[PDB]
């Protein structure tokens, strides 16, 4: 009865993503992020009476919240020393050690692309519809974090210590959501660790320094 | 769900209870249907050679033994029908059995869309306020003077009255209101 | 200033001579005008500041909290309207004249120039609130709440008198302005420390710290409708107007006096958002959610950065309007069901979709949402703390993410879930009611749009 | 190949040694509690079902649940040293550790500033 | 005990006015404070208040701070004085304590 | 669409259906009013088999208090129309 | 055009000429044409009626310069005439000094966005010139307070003339 | 007298007449530096009484 | 069997056996049938951290 | 490919093999959620509602 | 056929708000979009131009929109 509600929900989620995808200051992407965020919760917790979609969009919210946390880190910092917000000015300070700012965005990635230590709202999160698994949690919005990093690279390069930590954690969610994916019987949850799996293979190539080959896989998975 | 439970589960009720949950891991263990059938009939004819034992004692170690058994090998992530607690769509559509006493509310206009239905509605309410004073006194004169109460109910006894405590499962929501 | 005053001051006698029938219709629609009028004021072409009178003067940011005053009374009297129904006509119209004096002596709290003034009219809004509290609330412990508030305001405000008298004897004026242009340095001594403690305590008594605090859960949950929303709208942000007003004649020892306020604000809104975390009660829900945003509050402005200023006069006005919104979503609830208890209705999205949404828009701006002004305010305020020092963020992130699960938990639990059935007194909505949210909203809408007006001194 | 319970996780009836070695004490004390809870569901149920009925229905067990999560605390609360250590060390231990967080932190970036080893590269707008 | 009167119940308010809309007991003075409340609090504040504030012209000198920076940057750039000097004030008009 | 409504005959049919292919019992001696233990010969175990072939037949579970109140095809199909609301 | 060159420097675009080397038609050629042909001209219409409109109620607004007020530095402390003006003027070019910082930002901005993949080393004079107005905004209105003053910023140029006239003591 | 009835509904009216009356009176109070401020200081223009009233 | 003043201000509430509702039985149609918990059965103190939304007590295969 | 083809004809033979850790840590999503999502939550609320609200 | 009564709350209620909170300010402000439309099509928009020989210019002659311009002439 609420379809209309439902095609809503899922234009409001579009609008959302293609405002964090195009955003030019970490302002807007910030309000993508967060709006992204919202519509994943009302997606998630589509049938409000069943408590198990109520816990799977509150711990979604959660996990998301924390890596927001990592964002608003990177996001003060850049305030702080780059008076403008915007990635041109972000450019303009590309080898002034942004070991913070990239620890916060590598934290906000890791919330927005569930890696480890913060992925298992990733397959917990599809007790809501078919297809809001697969627009939300399979193509658009898990990408928002390798997003992130793929729009960071030209500072990411510059340090070493975020490519190495990147690679590892990358490796390790890709390996151990593979494991995880192994003994699975419902084909949401197989599906979902499968995500989190190529989520991760994009993390290790962004490990690397290319981010060219990490988003062309985004647009691929 | 539609009996209420007794104050305690016999030694029958809880090897019965047993016997299911293992045949459902079982089949939950072993998927394919022949391979389900075989290893079924193999947890029967244990069951059927631990069956007349004629000892209490030895009886209940062997429950506690099997219980023992089972928890040490279930499965971990075992199979849960749709529409059963633990699996999917299991409270699916309570966000749309609306509890029936709103259309006490309902605005003149939307009754006038819905006339006869309502005139139906109407004849339940008459029905239900009928009926209520002989279900509290068929409940107060239920042989409950003290002590061994169950959550059992008793039916309409003389001819022409309703069940006590009839409305509420009765015009419960239906299971897709959909 | 008169000629938003006077009108006020004016609706007192057309409450008492409108007749019976026409009472609240008259009230509202007059003090709906009067807010109108107190929008003149944003007319702020130049840097100066609008200084009508020799006694009245406006500031960038003195003019949100009078035209969010002005706006407030009409939502204060379509909140109160239902639950006085059954009630004498004297009693209303006494009800309705304590919320115009409060309305009237809030603008002129926030217009005067004088400090004196401004001490005089704030015990003078201490009064009717405290009225309001103990003879309309409805359990038994309203009086002693009333007591708690009162006697918490008075022992922070008697030294703030003293402070004052000493600062009107040593440099001989007491304005707002000459003050601020002659200020002088401090020679950092214990009587200049207790100086600052006695002109500061009684702001951060009205705020609450972590501390003091206890007088606001205890005075939201027992008060009406109206008195809760005049409370958690106005009255915090006036013991914050007063800290930045004094602010500025205590400059060289700010930078090592604020040091433990500043250590009380930061665990403080840690602890309280744990607190509106395992709350069983929806109304010390949203207390002790306004005790965490108001240390926000008074973190920035110990700090004392423009970007901390900034953030504090958008913090002040988003937390106000969505503070409003969500104690009257509680109290239609609890004008339903007679009971705060916040388990005890859990399924109400089915039978109240918009109030549903409406709730759902309070919670996304309760929580620091991108495009909101409460954003705008907590990530400036977050800004300047970092500045100050790069630890805060820590405790910031923290409390953000508390502040996310209590106020989506407060939604799932409240809206979400099964519907209790028993609940046969759900009755479906009032349009009244669902104007009182818009009004609510709209101006939360509005003010995302244009941030410049909630902008503050510093920029 | 044995089942350790905890406070979370806890350990099922069907591994519990009280479900297997019962006693005439224990099946009496069952039926009691089942007692007890057909009395409150049928009072329920009246209440529930009855049709005069226009408003919710109280709870109580709720009731009661709040009053003492709420009003009853500190009149039932009695001083004493185990909790006044608590107290004291929930009140100021968290103050303390960050004003010397934030105190360290600040000295010693006013100190870089005094003696120009740190520089605000754009830092214009603090 | 004394003599006191019970808790009333609370009345469905539809029951004897479908069209309720939360302001009076009585349909007329109902719906005439509805169409106070929406004609005053949303007509007539809510849109000319915010057409007005809208209209406010150069909010506290914002455009004319535009137009003056631009004049400035370009005497500057075209005259070849260093764009934003660093002293605010000049250096001869102050006097600075002896040693 | 899909999921076309199952009526009492359909439930009636689908129940006697499983029983027959029992192998078990009923020699074409099977009736709608025959008792598991009365008239036909089974024990506990046997009906609790019954359940789980009833359970896997209709797609959900039949609770297990519920179902060990079940002792003959008629109440099977009783609680499978009670739990389905079928007649509406 | 209200803007001009001289505050928002713009180098002149080169584009290159087409060379289509292949024998398929540019369906981007195509639908630049058809589009000029069916938004831009009726667009173009309506906006030259509009503007004929505005040339037929033409109106005109000015600048309102102000003046140098005596500042803070010459006369005498306690006299609130000569502070009030001084302290609005000093807002006045504090606000001014705001703006003429984002115009800066705003070139620093445009020229990265042009050179794209060459902005380590083509826009050397615009984020010289950001760092030399940065420094200047940072000796000039930085430490100061969220109270920010005249008589502030005056107290800090004193006390950094004072370390400044120390150090080249020696 | 004609209308008679409501006659409350002037009040409001009546109190921000005078209000603005008494902002105009305060304006006509203060009066002093008319153009004697360092920023303005124009000329009194050849037919204008006053810079502003 | 009420906490053994141990400080805090417990005062004849009961000590219910401290598990979480997912351990309820499931089947069983309660009164609050969310909180699976019957009208006038004792509160467990804990209830906002024990219900399905929150921390779960129930026992794991490991 | 062969190998997940080859054990999932091993599961077509008619014999029950003996449960691993691997595996049951595999399926039990290596008991990331169960351990964290009961012990993260537990303390925090406890330490919340018991020092915050109560202490 | 087979047509079922699906239960639902009262939305009247719902939509009767939602329909005459936006009559009311569709009341209002489509009169103010119609004339905000029309005002900027056909006058306003005043064009800088520098200050001529000495001329004391008007305070809203600073200002730029043609209601900007007459609100700050006819009020303040
Ligand atoms: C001289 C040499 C020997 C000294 C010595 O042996 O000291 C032992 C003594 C502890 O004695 P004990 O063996 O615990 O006493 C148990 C009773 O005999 C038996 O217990 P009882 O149950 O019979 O007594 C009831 C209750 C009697 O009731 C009370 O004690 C009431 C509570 C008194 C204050 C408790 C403070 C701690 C809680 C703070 C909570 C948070 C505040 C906000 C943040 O007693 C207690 O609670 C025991 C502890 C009493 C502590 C008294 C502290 C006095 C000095 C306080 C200084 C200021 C503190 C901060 C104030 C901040 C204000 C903004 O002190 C210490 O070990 C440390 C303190 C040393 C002095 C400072
Ligand atoms: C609600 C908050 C209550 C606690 C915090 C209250 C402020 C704490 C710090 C300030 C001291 C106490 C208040 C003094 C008010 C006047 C301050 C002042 O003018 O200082 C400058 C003056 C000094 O004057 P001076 O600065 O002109 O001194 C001359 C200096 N030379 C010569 C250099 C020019 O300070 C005092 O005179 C302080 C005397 C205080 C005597 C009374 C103390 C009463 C008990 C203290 C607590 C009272 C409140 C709590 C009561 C209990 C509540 C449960
Ligand atoms: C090689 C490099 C390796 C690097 C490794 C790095 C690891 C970093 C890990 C950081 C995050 C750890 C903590 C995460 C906690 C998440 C808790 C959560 O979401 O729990 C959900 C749970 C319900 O879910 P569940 O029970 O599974 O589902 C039932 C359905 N059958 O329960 C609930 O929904 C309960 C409701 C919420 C209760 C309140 C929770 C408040 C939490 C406040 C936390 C404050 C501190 C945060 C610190 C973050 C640090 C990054
Ligand atoms: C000041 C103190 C206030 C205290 C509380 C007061 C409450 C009562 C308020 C009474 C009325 C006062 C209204 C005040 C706000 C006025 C808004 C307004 O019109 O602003 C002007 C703005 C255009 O002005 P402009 O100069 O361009 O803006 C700055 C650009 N440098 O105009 C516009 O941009 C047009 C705005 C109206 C058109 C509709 C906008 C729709 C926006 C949709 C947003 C959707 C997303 C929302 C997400 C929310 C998430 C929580
Ligand atoms: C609640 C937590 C309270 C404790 C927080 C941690 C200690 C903070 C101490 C402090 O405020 O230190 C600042 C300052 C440091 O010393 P200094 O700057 O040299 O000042 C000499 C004073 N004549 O020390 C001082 O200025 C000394 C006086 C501090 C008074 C603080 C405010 C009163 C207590 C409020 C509670
Ligand atoms: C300024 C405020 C100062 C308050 C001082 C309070 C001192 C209290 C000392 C004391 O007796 O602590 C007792 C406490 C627990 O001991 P007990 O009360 O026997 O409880 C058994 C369960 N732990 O003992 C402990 O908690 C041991 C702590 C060891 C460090
Ligand atoms: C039907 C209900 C009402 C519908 C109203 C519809 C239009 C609403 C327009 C809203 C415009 C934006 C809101 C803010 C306007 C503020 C105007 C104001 O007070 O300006 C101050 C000014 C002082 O006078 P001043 O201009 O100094 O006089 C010397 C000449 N330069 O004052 C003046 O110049 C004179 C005052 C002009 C505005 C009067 C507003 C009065 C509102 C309160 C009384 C309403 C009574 C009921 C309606 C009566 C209708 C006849
Ligand atoms: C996952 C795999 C799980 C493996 C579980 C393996 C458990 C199998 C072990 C057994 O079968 S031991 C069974 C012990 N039970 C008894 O001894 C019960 C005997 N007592 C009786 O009264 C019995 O006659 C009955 C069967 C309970 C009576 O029922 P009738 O059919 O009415």
């Amino acid at each position: 009865p609420n379809i209309n509600r439902f095609i809503k929900y899922l234009t409001l989620f579009l609008i959302t993503m293609l405002i964090l995808t195009s955003a030019n200051n970490m302002f807007q992407l910030f309000i993508g992020w967060e709006g992204v965020g919202i519509m994943s919760f009302l997606l998630i917790g589509w049938w409000y009476g069943r408590t198990d979609a109520n816990t799977a969009a509150l711990q979604a919210i959660l996990y998301n919240r924390i890596g927001d946390i990592g964002f608003i880190l990177a996001m003060v910092w850049f305030s702080l020393n780059m008076n403008s917000w915007e990635l041109q000015q972000i450019m303009f300070s590309n080898n002034n050690d942004n070991l913070i700012p990239l620890m916060g965005l590598l934290i906000a990635a890791t919330g927005k692309s569930a890696q480890f230590g913060l992925h298992p709202w990733l397959p917990s999160a599809m007790e809501g519809p078919t297809p809001v698994s697969a627009l939300l949690h399979s193509s658009t919005m898990v990408v928002a974090g390798i997003f992130l990093l793929v729009r960071f690279h030209p500072l990411t390069t510059n340090n070493n210590f975020i490519l190495t930590t990147m690679l590892c954690l990358g490796a390790l969610t890709t390996l151990f959501t593979a494991i995880c994916a192994l003994t699975q019987n419902d084909i949401k949850k197989i599906i979902a660790f499968s995500t989190s799996s190529q989520l991760g293979l994009m993390m290790v190539t962004l490990g690397m320094n290319q981010p060219h080959l990490a988003f062309l896989h985004i647009c691929t998975h | 769900a539609f009996c209420a439970p007794p104050a305690y589960l016999t030694h029958q009720q809880k090897v019965l209870r047993l016997y299911k949950r293992a045949l459902r891991h079982l089949e939950s263990w072993c998927i394919h249907r022949d391979k389900y059938r075989y290893f079924a009939c193999l947890m029967r004819a244990r069951f059927e050679e631990h069956k007349n034992e004629k000892d209490m004692m030895r009886a209940t170690q062997l429950l506690r033994e099997a219980e023992e058994e089972f928890w040490q090998n279930q499965h971990p992530q075992p199979y849960i029908f749709p529409d059963s607690p633990g699996g999917t769509s299991f409270e699916r559509y309570e966000c749309y059995k609306v509890p029936e006493w709103c259309l006490d509310y309902w605005h003149p206009s939307e009754k006038a869309m819905y006339p006869d239905y309502f005139s139906k509605r109407e004849q339940w309410k008459k029905l239900r306020m009928e009926s209520w004073d002989r279900e509290v006194k068929q409940l107060q004169e239920e042989t409950s003077p003290d002590g061994i109460m169950t959550e059992a109910l008793p039916p309409a006894r003389r001819e022409g009255d309703l069940p006590p405590l009839w409305w509420h499962i009765v015009t419960r929501p239906r299971e897709r209101p959909t | 200033m008169l000629k938003i005053i006077l009108p006020s001051l004016m609706l007192l006698p057309l409450t008492w001579l409108s007749s019976p029938k026409k009472t609240w219709t008259n009230v509202t629609s007059y003090s709906f005008l009067i807010s109108l009028t107190s929008l003149t004021l944003l007319w702020q072409t130049d840097e100066n500041y609008k200084n009508f009178s020799n006694m009245f003067s406006s500031d960038p940011l003195s003019t949100p909290l009078i035209i969010l005053t002005a706006w407030l009374l009409p939502l204060m009297l379509m909140a109160s309207q239902n639950h006085l129904k059954k009630d004498n006509n004297v009693l209303q119209k006494l009800y309705i004249s304590m919320l115009i004096s409060l309305q009237i002596l809030l603008i002129m709290t926030f217009s005067a120039t004088e400090l004196i003034m401004f001490y005089i009219l704030f015990e003078a809004t201490l009064i009717p609130t405290l009225i309001i509290i103990t003879r309309w609330g409805n359990q038994t412990e309203r009086l002693n709440a009333g007591i708690y508030f009162l006697f918490y305001t008075l022992i922070g405000s008697i030294p703030l008198l003293i402070a004052l008298i000493l600062i009107q004897n040593h440099v001989g004026t007491l304005n707002l302005m000459i003050l601020s242009f002659t200020t002088h340095t401090l020679d950092a001594s214990w009587s200049n420390n207790l100086l600052w403690l006695a002109c500061m305590m009684a702001f951060l008594i009205k705020m609450p710290l972590y501390g003091v605090h206890l007088w606001l859960p205890k005075a939201h949950v027992e008060a009406p409708i109206a008195g809760s929303m005049i409370l958690a709208a106005i009255l915090l942000k006036l013991g914050s107007y007063g800290m930045i007003r004094i602010s500025i004649i205590l400059d060289p020892l700010t930078k090592y006096m604020a040091y433990p306020f500043i250590l009380l604000s930061l665990w403080g809104m840690i602890m309280t958002s744990s607190i509106c975390l395992r709350q069983t009660d929806l109304k010390s829900l949203i207390a002790y959610s306004s005790v965490s945003h108001m240390a926000l509050v008074i973190a920035s402005i110990m700090i004392q950065t423009p970007w901390s200023f900034m953030g504090a006069t958008m913090l002040m006005i988003a937390h106000g309007l969505t503070s409003s919104l969500l104690f009257c979503l509680a109290n239609s609830n609890y004008e339903r069901i007679h009971s705060r208890t916040m388990i005890m209705a859990r399924g109400l999205q089915m039978v109240f979709p918009l109030m549903a949404t409406w709730w759902l828009m309070a919670s996304l701006a309760n929580l620091a949402l991108p495009p909101s002004i409460n954003l705008m305010g907590e990530l400036f305020i977050t800004m300047s703390l970092f500045s100050w020092s790069n630890f805060t963020i820590i405790l910031m992130g923290i409390n953000i993410i508390i502040t996310g699960m209590y106020s989506m938990y407060m939604i799932i639990t409240t809206q979400r879930g099964k519907l209790t059935n028993h609940m046969i007194n759900l009755q479906p909505s009032h349009t009244r009611e669902l104007t009182l949210m818009a009004l609510h909203m709209i101006p939360l809408i509005l003010l995302t749009t244009s941030p410049k007006l909630i902008t503050g001194l510093t920029m | 190949s044995k089942y350790k319970p905890a406070p979370l996780a806890t350990l099922p009836s069907t591994l519990d040694p009280a479900e297997y070695d019962v006693s005439p004490e224990t099946r009496r004390a069952q039926v009691e509690r089942l007692s007890i809870r057909a009395r409150l569901k049928r009072e329920y149920l009246l209440q529930y079902n009855d049709p005069k009925r226009v408003s919710h229905i109280e709870d109580p067990a709720l009731i009661r649940w709040t009053y003492a999560r709420s009003a009853n605390i500190y009149p039932n609360f009695r001083p004493t040293p185990k909790n006044s250590l608590l107290g004291a060390v929930a009140g100021f231990g968290p103050l303390i550790f960050w004003y010397y967080v934030f105190k360290t932190d600040r000295d010693r970036k006013e100190r870089l500033i005094q003696e120009g080893k740190l520089d605000r590269k754009f830092n214009i707008s603090y | 005990q004394w003599q006191e009167d019970p808790e009333p119940e609370d009345e469905n308010v539809y029951a004897k006015n479908p069209d309720f809309h939360g302001y009076d007991s009585d349909p007329v003075v109902d719906v005439w404070n509805m169409r106070a409340v929406f004609f005053f609090g949303f007509s007539i504040v809510l849109v000319f208040g915010t057409t007005f504030v809208a209209y406010v012209p150069d909010y506290r000198m914002q455009e004319w701070a535009r137009r003056e920076a631009e004049r400035l940057v370009k005497y500057r750039e075209v005259n070849g004085l260093p764009i934003m000097e660093s002293n605010y004030f000049d250096p001869s008009k102050i006097q600075l304590p002896e040693d | 669409s899909d999921a076309p409504p199952l009526t009492l005959d359909g439930i009636k049919d689908r129940v006697l259906y499983v029983l027959k292919l029992y192998d078990k019992i009923d020699p074409e001696k099977l009736s709608v009013n025959s008792h598991f233990m009365k008239d036909l010969g089974l024990d506990s175990l046997d009906q609790v088999e019954i359940i789980m072939a009833m359970e896997d037949e209709f797609g959900f579970e039949i609770p297990d208090i519920d179902a060990e109140k079940l002792m003959c095809p008629q109440e099977i199909v009783d609680y499978i129309a009670d739990k389905k609301d079928v007649y509406e | 055009d209200s803007w001009d060159k001289d505050v928002y420097p713009e180098p002149p675009s080169r584009t290159p000429a087409p060379s289509p080397q292949t024998s398929l038609p540019n369906p981007i050629t195509y639908l630049t044409k058809a589009y000029d042909l069916v938004v831009d001209w009726p667009v173009t219409l309506v906006r030259e009626f509009i503007e004929r409109q505005h040339a037929k109620n033409r109106t005109y607004y000015y600048h309102r310069q102000y003046r140098r007020v005596p500042d803070i530095t010459e006369c005498k402390e306690g006299d609130v005439l000569c502070i009030y003006e001084a302290e609005m003027q000093w807002r006045r070019d504090f606000k001014v000094d705001q703006e003429i910082m984002n115009i800066i930002q705003e070139r620093l901005k445009a020229c990265q966005q042009r050179e794209g993949e060459n902005y380590q080393q083509n826009c050397a004079k615009e984020l010289e010139q950001f760092t030399k107005v940065t420094k200047a905004y940072q000796d000039r209105y930085l430490d100061l307070g969220a109270y920010y003053s005249a008589r502030k910023c005056l107290a800090k140029q004193k006390q950094r003339m004072l370390e400044e006239r120390k150090a080249a003591r020696q | 007298q004609l209308l008679r009835e409501h006659w409350v509904h002037i009040l409001v009216p009546a109190g921000f007449v005078f209000g603005c009356y008494l902002d105009r009176k305060d304006d006509e109070k203060l009066t002093a530096f008319r153009n004697k401020s360092m920023l303005f200081q124009r000329e009194l223009r050849p037919n204008e009484e006053v810079t502003w009233k | 069997e009420p906490y053994p003043d141990d400080g805090m201000g417990y005062g004849d509430y009961p000590m219910l056996p401290n598990r979480s509702q997912h351990e309820r039985d499931p089947w069983y149609q309660w009164d609050h049938s969310e909180l699976r918990m019957n009208w006038g059965e004792p509160i467990h103190w804990d209830l906002d951290m024990y219900i399905r939304n929150r921390v779960d007590t129930s026992p794991t295969p490991v | 490919f062969l190998i997940a083809l080859e054990l999932n004809n091993l599961t077509m033979k008619l014999s029950m093999n003996k449960a691993n850790p691997y595996s049951s840590f595999s399926t039990l999503l290596g008991f990331f959620p169960s351990i964290i999502h009961r012990i993260t939550p537990m303390k925090s609320l406890n330490l919340s509602l018991k020092t915050s609200l109560t202490l | 056929g087979k047509r079922l009564f699906v239960v639902k709350p009262s939305l009247y209620y719902d939509a009767r708000f939602l329909r005459l909170m936006k009559f009311y300010l569709m009341l209002t402000g489509i009169p103010v979009i119609i004339g905000i439309t029309l005002v900027n099509i056909f006058i306003g928009e005043a064009e800088l131009a520098e200050i001529p020989e000495g001329y004391i210019p008007e305070h809203w002659e600073y200002y730029k929109h043609p209601i900007s311009r007459w609100i700050a002439r006819n009020f303040y």
